[PDB]
RNA sequence: GGGGAUCCCUCGCUCGCUUGUCAAACUCCAAACCCCCCGUCAUCCUAGAAAGUCGGAGUCCGGACUGCUGGGGUA
RNA sequence: CCUGGGGCGGGACGCCCUUGAAAAGAUAUCAAGGGCGCGCAAUGGUUGACUCAAGCGGGUCGGAAACUCGCUGAAGAGUGCAAGAGCAUAAGUCAGCCUGACGUUAUUCAGCAUAGCAGUGGAUGACGAGACGAAAGUCGGCUCUAGCGAACUUUUGAGCC
RNA sequence: GAGUUUGGCGGCCAUAGCGGUAGGGCAACUCCUGUACCCAUCCCGAACACAGCAGAUAAGCCUGCCCGCGUUCCUUACUGUACUGAAGUGUGCGAGCCUUCGGGAACUCUGGAUCGCUGCCAAGCUCA
């Protein structure tokens, strides 16, 4: 289905595992990405949402494929340690007679999001701030919501 | 058993451990005074106790110490004892101005013979209105002189001294 | 079809707080009222019996009799006048 | 006032089904210790070693006193008085299972019988117990108060000469 | 518990300390509206409050705007 | 008959619990999660004695599958059956003694807020007989909320017209 | 007649719980000694019951203390923030949001407090 059938939140929260059934699973695989190990990058920048929706997975799958790979084509791959936020835990249904019984099952999982809200944060050296700025610009791109950047540590450093 | 804040803490008298709260309940339903007769080793007590939003107003108080005055010189932890202290409690809540109530034994065994019931007796015998049975109160064959004979038969000046203190309580409170 | 007995939607209504799970206090039990005295309405879950039905939870009423352990109340609902009997352990004086 | 004396000492007989084996344990365990027993019965059905629900599985006594004490001295003399660690524990509760019941002392051999396995257990407290188990005021005892196992094996050398390995 | 005769040893599920997300059928917490009762002010009231008794009906095809992220539905 | 036209499908056509429902009460849809049209002379009443689930340490092939001893353990168990609520010197487990799973009768509450509407149920009582218990008290079945039907007609019980 | 200590029955029901530590028993409680009797064990005088002199403050109980977990309270910031009652010719393509008057959190933060308060009666005493 198109990206505007599920992206507004008009109704309520529909989250309870236990209650409804067959919910399909993710794409998603790691939400940790780099050197993971490492503690000590001085600069941490995220991305962040301008407006309340719903994200789907597929399009959180598609951003972090991108920021990947941009990070490690320019950054190199020990320098960065990128991590997504938002786990998806509502569930989407597409209802499939015409209004008779119209109550939908379910398609999909979507993760809900809030006004200013980070999902995405990029740790690196001073000297691949600029490839930072590069590779968040790009995985925004595939996002359904504006999204700004905001450097939250060592602000002094780079500007 | 603290150990988060959904854990749930006994009362004090619980945690204690001396008191039985749905027997309190029972109790209460009465209406009317309860007469409590808890026991140790060197002595027994007997009181009337009654209810109130604060605490519980009591209003006669007699212990078996008591007797040193009367001269009962025996042991104060028998049977007999607390006949007497029964006794003179129940003349002395008689004159006072109460008669009645209920037996309230608290977290302790009723059995047949027991130093409770042979304060139950004294207190019935002295016109103390209270309901009972006879069946369970001991007989005097205990009370005189005769459950300490087996091992004490060097001492049996009891009854004497018996009668005697039974009669000075007759004479200090009438 | 949603059923329309006597204990509806009391999942919150009927339950104690977590430090008072339990006995309840008993003190509560022997409170003794008089005529034209106001009382509030609180029910105890603990005890099962003589319980007023729980859409009287919250309101004052004032006692207008006794009929054995149980005080006769006199609740408005609406702009009606219920009788309601319900046991000293439920209810609850007003502090002037 | 403060040492650990043997608070008493229960003598399992388990046989692992019910019937003569059971009948006969509690036979002999009246022989040996001069009082009745109580059989102990079941917790579910496990046909893996046949058993079913509430049926009769073993036995049990619980001597004390001058009995603990000829029992203590007559099972230590059967297995040397010589315990090693396994059976012990943090409150020197000893629970040596001897199988072989004949080498008791006045245990006549019988072909039907030959053999019954039993195991013994000693509890050890300090002064004072009626404070964790009277019905009045009923409180727990403190860790101070509580046993340890060297002195455990203090008591038991002092008083039976019971070595531990 | 799965990988390849001392189960040679790998070790997922699981249990604790720290990090990052949730809940309409979760809650250690917890409002603003709102409801019963008491006192006070204020308005109505002997040109008749509250309550009660009797006569006559129409009505049980509704619609819209501003709020409730109202529920359902791609809308 | 209901019905996002009718049909087909189904019964949202009687009863019980949670959410929707917007912190008093009320509130719709072929809205979401569902259940019931029963079982029990003990799985019932009362008194007495106790504490359950799960871990840790020990014991003989009683194997990581048995029973027992000690410790931690406000409940993580059990309470006949859905969901929700209640319960620790207990509303749970076992033993003793019992049949109140009694005859008759009046109000009030909800079904059916406010605000009329059967039958029929549930809370207080009253009369007459009992069980258990020292007594207080508890007992009008099985902790609370489901397990059911008017008039007319036939059959059965006590005594009368 | 005021106060202290001990004992019993209680109200609020963690500010009272958990853990740790140093002191006390003269009067009182307790531990504590046995099984003739009433009483008891699904076996056990373990418990309950009865009979009670010895020794002991090692335990229960009492007094003092500890911020070490849990609970309750105040203050600094987060913050008059989130949320919200009333009115609006204020604003967005839309799902939404803004201005004025009135209410007002939760967690987290800096620093401190909390190792119970209290009613009735009796006994030993301690005064005038
Ligand atoms: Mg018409
Ligand atoms: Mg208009
Ligand atoms: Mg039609």
């Amino acid at each position: 289905k198109p990206g505007s059938m599920y992206r507004n939140v008009r109704q309520r929260s529909f989250t309870r595992r236990k209650y409804m059934g067959g919910v399909p699973g993710s794409q998603v695989i790691h939400y940790d990405m780099g050197d993971k190990a490492n503690t000590s990058f001085p600069v941490k920048i995220s991305l962040i949402v301008e407006e309340k929706c719903q994200i789907r997975h597929t399009a959180l799958e598609a951003a972090r494929i991108t920021a990947n790979r941009h990070l490690v084509a320019d950054t190199g791959k020990m320098g960065f340690y990128m991590k997504l936020r938002v786990y998806p835990h509502e569930v989407i249904r597409e209802n499939k007679s015409g209004m008779r019984r119209a109550f939908g099952k379910n398609v999909g999982t979507a993760a809900r999001v809030k006004p200013m809200q980070k999902i995405f944060t990029v740790a690196v050296e001073k000297q691949n701030f600029k490839a930072a700025k590069e590779a968040l610009w790009h995985a925004g791109q595939k996002l359904p919501t504006p999204c700004r950047i905001v450097v939250d540590e060592g602000a002094e450093l780079v500007q | 058993m603290a150990t988060g804040p959904r854990y749930k803490v006994p009362f004090r008298r619980r945690r204690e451990g001396r008191t039985n709260y749905h027997l309190r309940l029972k109790l209460l339903l009465s209406r009317q005074d309860r007469v409590v007769v808890r026991k140790s080793s060197r002595n027994v007590q007997i009181q009337l106790i009654a209810p109130t939003p604060d605490g519980d107003i009591t209003y006669s108080s007699a212990v078996s110490n008591e007797l040193a005055k009367y001269g009962y010189t025996g042991a104060t932890g028998n049977t007999t004892a607390a006949y007497l202290t029964g006794l003179l409690f129940g003349l002395k809540s008689l004159q006072k101005g109460y008669e009645g109530g209920i037996l309230d034994i608290g977290l302790q065994a009723s059995s047949a013979g027991s130093r409770v019931y042979a304060a139950l007796k004294g207190v019935v015998d002295s016109g103390f209105e209270i309901p009972c049975s006879p069946e369970v109160f001991p007989p005097d064959e205990r009370i005189r002189g005769e459950h300490i004979a087996g091992y004490r038969e060097e001492s049996s000046d009891l009854p004497e001294q018996f009668e005697a203190t039974k009669e000075k309580i007759f004479a200090e409170f009438s | 079809t949603n059923s329309h007995g006597e204990k509806r939607c009391t999942r919150y209504k009927l339950q104690k707080t977590v430090r008072e799970r339990g006995i309840s206090p008993v003190s509560r039990a022997i409170q003794e009222f008089e005529e034209g005295q106001m009382v509030h309405i609180d029910i105890d879950p603990s005890v099962q019996k003589g319980m007023p039905n729980p859409k009287f939870q919250g309101s004052t009423g004032k006692v207008i009799g006794q009929r054995g352990r149980s005080y006769v109340l006199e609740v408005r609902s609406g702009n009606a006048m219920k009788e309601v009997f319900s046991l000293p352990q439920h209810l609850k004086p007003q502090k002037y | 006032m403060r040492t650990p004396i043997v608070e008493k000492v229960i003598v399992h007989m388990g046989v692992g089904e019910s019937g003569q084996h059971l009948v006969n344990a509690e036979d002999i365990l009246r022989n040996i210790t001069g009082q009745e027993v109580v059989r102990c019965f079941a917790k579910r059905t496990l046909p893996a070693f046949s058993i079913k629900k509430n049926e009769p599985i073993g036995c049990k006594v619980t001597l004390r006193g001058q009995k603990a004490q000829e029992f203590l001295e007559t099972a230590l003399g059967i297995v040397e008085k010589t315990l090693n660690r396994s059976q012990f524990d943090s409150f020197g509760n000893v629970s040596f299972g001897i199988e072989e019941h004949t080498d008791f002392p006045g245990m006549r051999y019988d072909p039907n019988i030959g053999v019954f396995g039993m195991d013994v257990t000693v509890v050890l407290k300090r002064p004072g117990e009626r404070i964790c188990k009277r019905r009045i005021a009923a409180r727990k005892i403190p860790a101070g108060h509580r046993v340890t196992v060297d002195d455990a094996i203090a008591f038991l050398n002092e008083s039976y000469g019971v070595e531990v390995m």
